[PDB]
């Protein structure tokens, strides 16, 4: 029930492979990698990206008011190498998707990738000649986020999504020995997980109430 | 005339009333009761303005535009403070009762009385009281009855009394318990009951078929096209939503259908949405059934093509010139065979003989209702071509309006009309082999056989113009009616002669075009109409070929090994045991259509071609008019698998391949520029539309409104990236709203009528150079042919007295609005109404064979010993049986042919 | 007389003088709803006409508006020059405070119209901008290069005949040569602009400041050319942040197009939404009531303190202190609880409608406001005494990037700016629109200089004027209704929907088809959060808008910036960024 990417440049981005395999995990290696996997996903350096009002709510929950900093995502470097998780939150503009490319090639895995709005999950409410229709069209997204903007907690959540979706992935240990395709979980949407609990509520409070 | 609007000089024309006379300078007046074609009443108060007799008069009086004659020097105000408070108020009234039904209403977007509330700008309500109500009738499969949401504007008592002629549908109840409707409940009876839906400014009679699958206005998707289910081709705006034909609604041309429709028209679209139809190219090993795509089906159609001595191309009246002329060209000139038998064949190019070499000016749909005197021979024009029969009874009620017009009343004023003319209207005599529904205004009606009714043609011509062939033998009471007739035709100032080829006979049409030829020849300005079967008979006609006989001798005697039928059924124009003998001999049957023939699983190859809804063409109608219609949707929008592509596509295409071993896909400028090359008689088609690269201001014409909605999930199922919008190569209009709709705009092609503050059908009048009038920058289609400088010679072979052959029973066409098209009687809504097949026969035929009304008789035709049901028709002449056509198992080749073992069974 | 009927103008004295001058055969003067003088003028006369309002004895010293038109489609234009496509100079005098609007008509294949760029200098970017979203050529202009769409594009945007919509289009497929390709014209070739790379001695170094970097405040790129520390001169690139939003009022309803002024400048909301339904207003014929000035006024003020609040913070942290920005996002959250109650979102409300508001006030936001307003003053007071009265900030920021009354003048640099150079041309003052002359509220002008530390003073004068402002509102509020009368006011009232049918009607028929606006010309100008934001409107008598142009003053700002920083270091220009209160989505709309 995982997938497996594989990446070589050399036509169309994004430039990899993917398909449907099956979960190998031994006796010690794969617990190295749930040790592996619980460093990576409680320490995420995010990008210091910006394009659009999406940015400012994420800097927004990067303040003192909701404090990420609590889930070790606060550091926020401004280099692409030094880097670990770039949050598209922004419109994916026309003249900018060339950036956005670089800036995600200069990224160096463990890589992940949060779409923040509207605009970058589809495009949104600018349907124009002027705007990428969602920035998946051309970079793979890890977590996507329907708003605009969402509200910061809203972010702090896809970013436990992201840290879930880490800790049950496998990723080679060491550049020299083993494969080096990257397994990713195909983990239960979120929509049919809360179905049990979404259709249940009955009552709301009137908006006329404060 | 001169008026001045609000200090504004207009120059106007004096024979008009002023609510028309504002509304074709653009105008807003709100009204309710005045219709275009129609006239005014003076009912809703709602079109009140204040006018002044002086250039300095301060009180005015408020006047009502559609009552007051637009004069020279009448000083009218539109906003003024009391005109405006009396227009609001109205509509305060009007909305006293009205239901909170917007809604859960079916003209919610389309509805007149939405834009009049909204036009005069009430959006308060200080009525608090209750509300009256009402029940509803079962009106039958195509109306939908809400009576709830009437404001008594009575138009649709006077369009369907007044102007259709029905009896069914009139005004009862009291002072504000007005009710409109049947006394009591049933199908409504009219062949032009389907205008209601339009006609009706609110929600009240509504069309059910779209009721089913209902999207709202803005969510169609709409095209301008022509209206395939006969010959007249009256122009229709298809619009459809999530890939399936929603509704039919009626497209304004001003010289053939300019408000009405009919119902066969209107409702006769179900065949298009059903789920039998194929929508991928289907081949065939043996009992095995696989689906390719174009590419593939198109190379193996050309190696077996190429594996045979020679290819066959059977085409048909139902498809377009350019499918019909891609099959020529694919299959040769010599080899290229209309799907018509002889019989059809023949009467069809002596009708074209007739219009296009006759030397008799051919009239449209339009110039109809001016004529004076009609004489119908032969043609059951109310089944068949029911527009004409609309503009018949125009022509007939013309008489009142020229006694009318005599005492100085003005030509709106049509209470005076049908006042001053009370029951005296112009002579109208129809012939047919049984009582027709046209019987109710007609002078004379001649219940005969069609030689007897030739006969009574022939007598009309020698008795006009002494040269033309007498016939002899004609009794006294006939002779004294055939004087009547010559009297009321002789004395006349327009006569009109309406014949065609659903008659069944040769005879008829050569009496009609004699008739015409007398009158012409006495110093008359006459005028003649011949109805043909189906939409393209005129241009399959012009374009010519062999018969289905010859077709199907060369498959039977093997010289032919290869057929490629171009959406035809072949068993309504031969018999089917003969085709199915010709079709399993042939090593190769490839049938080209949109629908599940009967004859497919005789088809070697099957390919999904594209109906009138996902097709560009050309038809020509049965006045040689060509007219364009256009695409609505594209199929593969939304079911990504279907490969369904336009018929000439397809066989130029195949042409292609076959030739140079690569596939084409063309365009049809391209195809309409082969067309007007190799054949010059079809040159007109050319300027029927422009092509593809015709812009306004250098954008293309919008398919859809500009508030469509829900572009980002109506294909969200299936993918969440919506795709690129289909690109429309072959003609100058779009998939999407990105085009231009505007009213006055310079093109002729209009899609659907939508202007600011004018949603219902009533937005037409925005479209228009005058209200009522031609459609602004001309009506669209061009006349092929022109009228010839000299005409044809008298048709000299006059047929015999019908004289009943013992044993033979000779067979009399009944043609049914609703059964008789090929495509229309597919569709599920027309079977709840079309009737039973009931076999017609004399009372004294019947009493001889010893039948009651009820029982069965079997009768056999070619080793089909089917049976049916006997109903008695008096009118009908001894020695006949009545047969449906077009019904199942019943061709409409069927008529004049003989049957033999007529026994109770 | 309501102040939305079509005026003439004939009263105005430029108009006299024009007569005067030009004779009375050489304009014409059109009666719009804009509240301006319209004055079509020949296209041979424009430089004289610009010439003769430059040298008035209280002249027109403010070039506020230039762009294009396209006329190819309007169907109602009686009391018009004929014209294929036009060309609209918005000018304003503010020792006069007045305005005029100088229109040249064009024919569709004599696109060519002689340059504004000598006698205003800030015509060079508006040129640029008409040249690429409409194709019209200026001759003489010094380097007309797209400004908004990169230069490997066909077509011009805001032509009629160009589609709007990405799905009309074909999909955005990335491929490797298409990158490489976009890439190439991405990078900055210095020899188009006349850069003079390097020097006989030693070599100038290029530097790609933005996009993404952490001074860069959104999509902007500046390429800066540097000897050691010193910048020589600066070519700032836009377009990277182009959303169409204008060619989206082409393509919306006059209703749907709230949300989209709402997110023309992401910290201004409600006072982006301001001129917009206040120009539709004026269009329509809607004279609001007074409680529906009250409150947009009161969100209008909630969102210029927040606006102001991200200003102060944001400037603080680039002169290097990182501590005051989260509790200045502290109040931020304190100002989105309170819009959160009132208009249920965050910082999108999307809540002014066109003749009022869409819900009423809840019970009980007078203790959100009464909450607010106890909690800011002390914060403000903090920060002040924290990091805006450090010396530090004080060498980093006074003296750096100063430019005199000519400069903001002659550059179109308006807010804090123009106040801070002694121009007191506020519109809350000088044209007070929606109910603005009710409030009392001082104006911060500053002592003729446009230093960085004192526009960021006054713009701390002004949230503390905006928290006057907002506790007279508190204090004294109306009790009356929430949208207006008018049958034009959409949406209509939600209860009168739902149990009566003519509202029915009228708001069904609003909110599908939208409402129906009279072919009119219509105008607002308002004080926005980062200087001046105007919205001109023309209707086609349709529901959408045939016409709408929003003029932002940061597209002046970054137009003025590479006159008051050449010379300076990049620490100054970091500085001037960080300075001058401008937002990308306001640059390129
Ligand atoms: C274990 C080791 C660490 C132990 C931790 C505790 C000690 C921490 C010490 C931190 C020292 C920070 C020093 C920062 C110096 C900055 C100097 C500077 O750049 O000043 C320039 C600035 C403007 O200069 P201006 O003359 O306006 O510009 C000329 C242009 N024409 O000039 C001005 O704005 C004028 C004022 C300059 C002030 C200079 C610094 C004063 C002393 C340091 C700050 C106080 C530290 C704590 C002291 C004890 C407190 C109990
Ligand atoms: C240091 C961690 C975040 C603190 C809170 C936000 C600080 C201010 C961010 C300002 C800013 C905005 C709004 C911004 O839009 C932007 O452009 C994308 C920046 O550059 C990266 C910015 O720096
Ligand atoms: S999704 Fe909304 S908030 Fe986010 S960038 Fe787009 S317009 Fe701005
Ligand atoms: S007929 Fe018109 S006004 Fe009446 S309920 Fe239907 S949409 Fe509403
Ligand atoms: S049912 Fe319709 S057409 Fe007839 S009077 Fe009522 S509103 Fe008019
Ligand atoms: S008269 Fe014939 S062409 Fe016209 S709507 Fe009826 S079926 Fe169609
Ligand atoms: S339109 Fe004149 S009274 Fe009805
Ligand atoms: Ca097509």
């Amino acid at each position: 029930d995982y997938t497996l990417t594989r990446i070589d440049p050399n036509d169309r981005y994004p430039l990899q492979k993917q398909e449907i395999v099956t979960d190998p995990l031994n006796v010690f290696m794969g617990k190295l990698n749930d040790m592996v996997n619980w460093g990576r996903k409680n320490s995420i350096w995010p990008y210091n990206f910006g394009l659009s009002c999406c940015y400012v709510e994420m800097v927004t929950s990067f303040t003192a008011v909701h404090d990420v900093a609590r889930f070790g995502a606060e550091v926020l470097r401004a280099s692409p190498r030094q880097a670990d998780l770039m949050v598209v939150a922004g419109t994916c503009f026309t003249k900018m998707a060339p950036v956005i490319q670089r800036l995600y090639d200069q990224m160096l895995e463990p890589k992940w990738v949060i779409s923040m709005g509207a605009c970058a999950n589809s495009g949104g409410m600018y349907d124009i000649y002027s705007v990428v229709q969602g920035v998946d069209k051309f970079i793979p997204v890890d977590v996507y986020i329907p708003g605009c903007p969402p509200r910061p907690e809203a972010y702090m959540q896809a970013l436990m999504l992201l840290q879930e979706s880490i800790g049950k992935e496998r990723r080679p240990l060491s550049w020299v020995v083993g494969d080096q395709g990257v397994y990713r979980a195909n983990m239960q949407s979120e929509r049919e997980r809360k179905r049990g609990e979404r259709i249940a509520v009955t009552n709301l409070r009137t908006p006329d109430e404060i | 005339a001169t008026i001045h609007v609000d200090g504004k000089e207009y120059e106007v024309n004096g024979a008009d009333n002023l609510l028309e006379a504002c509304l074709s300078l653009g105008l807003d007046i709100p009204y309710f009761c005045w219709h275009p074609a129609l006239g005014s009443v003076g009912a809703c108060r709602q079109c009140a303005v204040k006018q002044y007799q002086n250039a300095e008069d301060t009180r005015g009086r408020l006047v009502m535009s559609c009552m007051t004659p637009a004069s020279d020097g009448t000083f009218i105000s539109i906003d003024d403070e009391e005109a405006k408070q009396f227009r609001e108020s109205v509509v305060e009234w009007l909305m006293t009762n009205h239901p909170h039904d917007c809604p859960v209403c079916e003209e919610g977007g389309n509805c007149h009385l939405q834009d009049m509330t909204v036009m005069t700008g009430h959006s308060f309500r200080r009525y608090r009281f209750t509300k009256r109500t009402h029940r509803n009738q079962d009106l039958g499969p195509f109306i939908s009855h809400e009576m709830n949401r009437c404001i008594a504007c009575y138009r649709c008592v006077r369009y369907y009394k007044d102007y259709a002629g029905g009896t069914d549908l009139g005004v009862y109840g009291a002072h504000d318990n007005v009710y409109f409707g049947r006394p009591e409940d049933g199908t409504l009876e009219s062949e032009f009951s389907g205008n209601l839906v339009e006609i009706c400014p609110t929600g009240v009679f509504t069309d059910k078929t779209h009721s089913e699958r209902y999207n709202r206005k803005w969510d169609m998707q709409f095209a301008p096209s022509i209206c395939q289910q006969c010959s007249i081709g009256c122009n229709i705006s298809p619009g459809e939503r999530y890939g399936e034909l929603r509704r039919i609604e009626n497209r304004y041309n001003g010289t053939v259908n300019h408000y009405f429709l009919c119902d066969r028209g209107r409702f006769g679209y179900g065949y298009v949405n059903l789920k039998d139809r194929p929508r991928q190219p289907v081949q065939r090993r043996g009992d095995d059934f696989i689906t390719l795509n174009a590419e593939q089906a198109m190379q193996g159609a050309a190696d077996i093509l190429r594996q045979s001595k020679k290819v066959i191309g059977i085409g048909s009246p139902r498809a377009s010139v350019e499918s019909n002329f891609a099959l020529r060209e694919l299959v040769g000139e010599e080899n290229f065979y209309t799907g018509i038998a002889h019989g059809e064949q023949e009467r069809l190019q002596l009708a074209l003989k007739v219009l296009r070499e006759g030397g008799i000016y051919t009239p449209a749909l339009r110039e109809i209702e001016s004529y004076d005197a009609v004489l119908v021979l032969g043609e059951d024009v109310t089944q068949t071509g029911a527009r004409v029969a609309l503009a018949v009874r125009q022509a007939v009620k013309g008489k009142a309006r020229e006694m009318a017009a005599a005492q100085k009343v003005a030509d709106w004023q049509i209470a005076a009309i049908l006042n001053i003319g009370q029951r005296a209207k112009h002579p109208l005599f129809v012939t047919n082999v049984d009582d027709t529904r046209l019987d109710d205004i007609a002078a004379w009606t001649y219940r005969a056989p069609v030689e007897d009714q030739a006969r009574l043609g022939f007598a009309i011509a020698h008795a006009l113009d002494n040269s033309a062939p007498a016939v002899d033998g004609i009794e006294p009471e006939l002779q004294s009616k055939i004087d009547v007739i010559v009297q009321a035709l002789a004395g006349a100032k327009k006569p009109l002669i309406i014949s065609g080829t659903n008659a069944g006979s040769l005879e008829v049409i050569q009496a009609a075009a004699n008739v015409a030829k007398a009158l012409k020849g006495r110093g008359a300005d006459v005028g003649i109409t011949m109805i043909a079967r189906s939409v393209n008979s005129m241009g399959l006609g012009i374009m010519g070929g062999g018969s289905l006989e010859e077709a199907l001798t060369e498959l039977e005697t093997g010289r032919a090994d290869a057929v490629v039928v171009l959406e035809n059924d072949l068993h309504r124009h031969a018999s089917a045991t003969r085709v199915n003998a010709a079709l399993a001999k042939a090593p190769l049957v490839m049938v080209v259509d949109h629908q599940r023939t009967a004859i497919m699983e005789n088809a070697h190859l099957v390919l999904s071609a594209a109906s009138f809804a996902e097709s560009d063409g050309t038809v020509i109608n049965n006045e040689g008019r060509a007219q364009r219609f256009f695409q609505v949707y594209d199929p593969a929008y939304y079911d990504s698998k279907t490969v369904m592509l336009e018929s000439w596509r397809w066989l130029h295409s195949l042409h292609s391949t076959l030739l140079s071993r690569e596939v084409d896909w063309t365009q049809l400028d391209h195809v309409i520029d082969a067309v007007v090359a190799k054949i010059p008689e079809l040159a007109g088609i050319k300027d029927a539309a422009p092509d593809a690269t015709f812009r306004i201001r250098g954008q293309k014409l919008a398919r859809e409104p500009h508030r469509y909605s829900g572009r980002t999930a109506m294909r969200a199922n299936i993918s969440v990236h919506e795709p690129r919008q289909p690109q429309d190569i072959d003609t100058m209009f779009t998939f999407s709203m990105e085009g231009n709709n505007q009213p006055t705009a310079h093109r002729s092609q209009v899609p659907f009528a939508w202007a600011p503050g004018w949603n219902s059908p009533q937005a037409w009048n925005k479209f228009q150079d005058e209200v009522g009038g031609k459609l602004r920058f001309g009506d669209p289609g061009v006349r092929l042919f022109e009228t010839s400088e000299n005409g044809l010679d008298y048709f000299t072979s006059v047929p015999a007295r019908f004289q009943p052959q013992d044993g033979k029973w000779r067979i009399a066409p009944y043609y049914h609005l609703f059964g008789s098209d090929e495509l229309s009687q597919r569709a599920p809504v027309f079977q709840s109404r079309m009737p039973q097949p009931y076999i017609k026969l004399n009372p004294a035929d019947a009493a001889k064979l010893g039948v009651n009304a009820g029982t069965r008789v079997s009768f056999s035709y070619d080793g089909n010993t089917v049976t049916l049901p006997v109903e008695i028709a008096e009118g009908l002449t001894a020695g006949q049986v009545g047969l449906p056509m077009g019904m199942s198992g019943i061709a409409p080749v069927l008529a004049g042919a003989h049957l033999e073992d007529l026994k109770e069974a | 007389e309501p102040a939305w009927q079509t005026r003439d103008h004939l009263d105005d004295p430029v108009i006299g003088e024009l007569r005067n001058r030009f004779g009375p055969d050489a304009f014409t003067v059109q009666a719009t709803r804009t509240g301006v003088p319209v004055v079509w003028i020949k296209r041979e006369q424009l430089l004289e006409v610009g010439d003769f309002l430059k040298k008035l004895p209280k002249p027109y010293v403010m070039l506020f508006d230039l762009h294009g038109m396209d006329e190819r489609l309007r169907t109602h234009r009686e009391g018009l020059p004929a014209a294929d496509f036009s060309v609209f100079y918005h000018l304003i005098s503010i020792d006069r405070n007045r305005d005029i609007m100088l229109k040249v008509a064009l024919a569709e294949n004599d696109l060519h119209v002689p340059t504004f760029t000598k006698l205003f200098p800030n015509a060079n970017w508006y040129e640029r901008e008409t040249w690429d979203l409409f194709g019209i050529t200026f001759d003489g202009h010094p380097n007309l290069r797209r400004i908004m769409m990169p230069q490997t594009w066909k077509g011009h945007p805001l032509r009629k005949d160009y589609p709007a919509r990405a799905t009309e289009f074909s999909p955005f497929e990335l491929t490797k040569a298409k990158q490489d390709l976009e890439m190439e014209a991405l990078t900055f070739k210095p020899e188009e602009w006349g850069m003079k790379r390097g020097t006989e001695n030693e070599d100038f170094m290029f530097l790609n400041l933005g996009p993404n970097h952490p001074s860069a405040h959104g999509a902007f790129r500046i390429v800066l050319q540097l000897d050691g520390e010193e910048i020589v001169d600066c070519v700032p690139d836009i377009g990277y942040h182009h959303r169409g939003a204008e060619k989206m009022g082409e393509r919306q309803s006059w209703h749907s197009y709230i949300p989209y002024t709402d997110r023309i400048e992401y910290l201004g909301g409600c006072v982006n939404e301001m001129p917009y339904v206040l120009a539709v207003e004026k269009l329509a014929g809607i004279t609001v009531p007074d409680r529906v000035n009250v409150i947009r006024v009161m969100l209008s003020e909630l969102f210029r303190i927040n606006s102001h609040l991200l200003y102060i913070s944001t400037f603080i942290q680039d002169v290097g202190a990182m501590t005051p920005v989260f509790f200045a996002f502290t109040d931020r959250q304190k100002i989105y609880d309170l819009v959160e109650a009132i208009t249920g979102f965050r910082m999108h409300p999307a809540w002014f409608r066109i003749g009022g508001v869409a819900h009423d006030l809840p019970r009980g936001w007078d203790r959100l406001l009464r909450e607010f307003l106890d909690w800011m003053p002390k914060r403000l007071a903090s920060y002040e005494k924290a990091a805006l009265q450090n010396t530090i900030l004080k060498g980093r920021s006074q003296g750096v990037a100063a430019y005199g009354a000519k400069e903001a003048l002659e550059w179109g640099t308006t807010g804090a700016g123009l106040r801070a150079t002694g121009i007191d041309f506020d519109v809350r003052k000088a044209r007070p629109y929606s109910g603005y002359e009710n409030f009392d509220f001082e104006i911060p002008v500053g002592g003729g200089v446009s230093d960085c530390y004192t526009r960021v003073m006054l713009k701390v004068e002004e949230l503390r004027q905006s928290l006057r402002i907002l506790e007279q509102c508190l204090n004294n509020m109306p009790e009356g209704p929430f949208k207006a009368d008018h049958p034009l006011t959409t949406p209509p009232p939600k209860e009168r929907t739902l149990q009566h049918i003519e509202t029915l009607i009228t708001h069904f028929l609003q909110v599908s088809w939208g409402p129906v606006m009279p072919a009119n010309e219509s105008f607002q100008m308002i004080e926005a959060t980062k200087g001046i934001n105007s919205y001109y409107l023309t209707s086609d008598g349709s529901t959408m808008s045939y016409r709408t142009r929003i003029r932002t003053p940061s597209y002046a700002h970054l137009q003025q910036i590479p006159a008051a920083i050449r010379g300076s270091l990049v620490s100054d220009l970091i500085v001037y960024l960080g300075s001058i209160d401008f937002v990308m989505s306001d640059v390129d709309r």
